[PDB]
């Protein structure tokens, strides 16, 4: 147990990792995930919600006492609430109305203030409007899918962490699920450089394979899928590229809660089947990680369970 | 849309 500490923001990172046992067969790779769910904020966002505002501060862009604006209907504006609640910032976020209460509670539960768009705009709405309240009102906008301090935290934290829990093995495969692209690029870059010889493959949905080649369109696995190629996304980083359907990933995510007693989100369901498939073409022996972004029991209300 |  680690000694006392005087802000929470000081337990982020250091995330355990767990192999899976029952829903890969004994003939193919194993499979290790990584639970970023373990972050004392609840997903793999406490970590750049973190590193954005820390560089901010180091570069004197902004200073305690401050208010930041982002536009995010996701995990991203819970670690950014987190944060900016347990170091002394003010948050904005931006977003379509279509939001759930529940999910609205959460971010006004950290004291974070809430502008909401019109639905018919979805995400463009959003950032039409965080980009005016910006210029309007002085506000730091972190800038989630074009700061450098996403992929970097990923590069310094992250992925050292698996080098350190892997020494003694090799990595044979990683795998990530694209929202941002930081993990991904953070993450493979560290590991490639330890173990030239990994394959580091990116997943998206089927639905909407943009890094494919293919055309945005509405799809259901939170926290992927941006519909775009992120600022923060290194598409030189990924050897392949594995698309996972909506009823696909949520099938997985059920075994592995109930399988393996891994309570995980849907995206976390969509990496585990591309690194289920991964192993098996791997064979026995071979190592495959990949990484479960967020917790089950913030899609309770979702058709995941 | 998305929820990143």
């Amino acid at each position: 147990a680690q000694k006392p500490v005087d802000n929470i923001t000081q337990i982020i990172g250091g995330t355990p990792v767990v192999k899976l046992r029952n829903v890969v067969d004994d003939n193919a790779a194993d499979v290790y995930v990584k639970l970023e769910y373990q972050n004392p904020g609840g997903s793999v966002k406490d970590r750049i919600a973190l590193a954005m505002i820390e560089k901010a501060e180091r570069e004197g862009k902004i200073k305690p006492g401050d208010t930041i604006v982002e536009p995010t209907s996701g995990n991203t504006g819970i670690g950014l609430a987190f944060v900016c609640a347990a170091k002394g910032y003010k948050a904005v976020f931006t977003m379509p109305e279509t939001m759930s209460q529940e999910r609205r509670n959460l971010l006004k539960a950290y004291g974070a203030e809430l502008v909401l768009t019109p639905g018919s705009e979805a995400m463009k709405g959003a950032i039409k409007k965080a980009k005016e309240l910006k210029e309007e009102h002085g506000y730091f906008e972190p800038q989630q899918f074009e700061n450098p301090a996403n992929p970097e935290v990923h590069e310094l934290t992250t992925g050292p962490e698996l080098l350190q829990q892997f020494e003694g093995k090799t990595i044979d495969a990683f795998l990530a699920g694209v929202g941002t692209g930081g993990t991904l690029s953070g993450v493979g870059k560290v590991l490639k450089k330890e173990y030239p010889n990994i394959e580091i493959v990116a997943i998206e949905p089927e639905a909407s394979p943009v890094l494919s080649g293919g055309e945005p369109g509405p799809h259901k696995l939170q926290g992927l899928g941006a519909g775009f190629i992120p600022g923060t996304l290194n598409t030189e980083i990924y050897d392949s590229i594995i698309k996972v359907g909506n009823d696909t990933a949520m099938e997985m995510s059920r075994r592995v809660a109930k399988e393996e007693g891994i309570l995980a989100g849907i995206s976390s369901g969509a990496a585990i089947y591309a690194a289920i498939q991964k192993a098996k073409e791997l064979g026995k022996g071979k190592t495959v990680v990949t990484v479960l972004p967020s917790n089950g029991e913030r899609y309770l209300s979702t058709p995941l369970y | 849309d998305y929820i990143i």
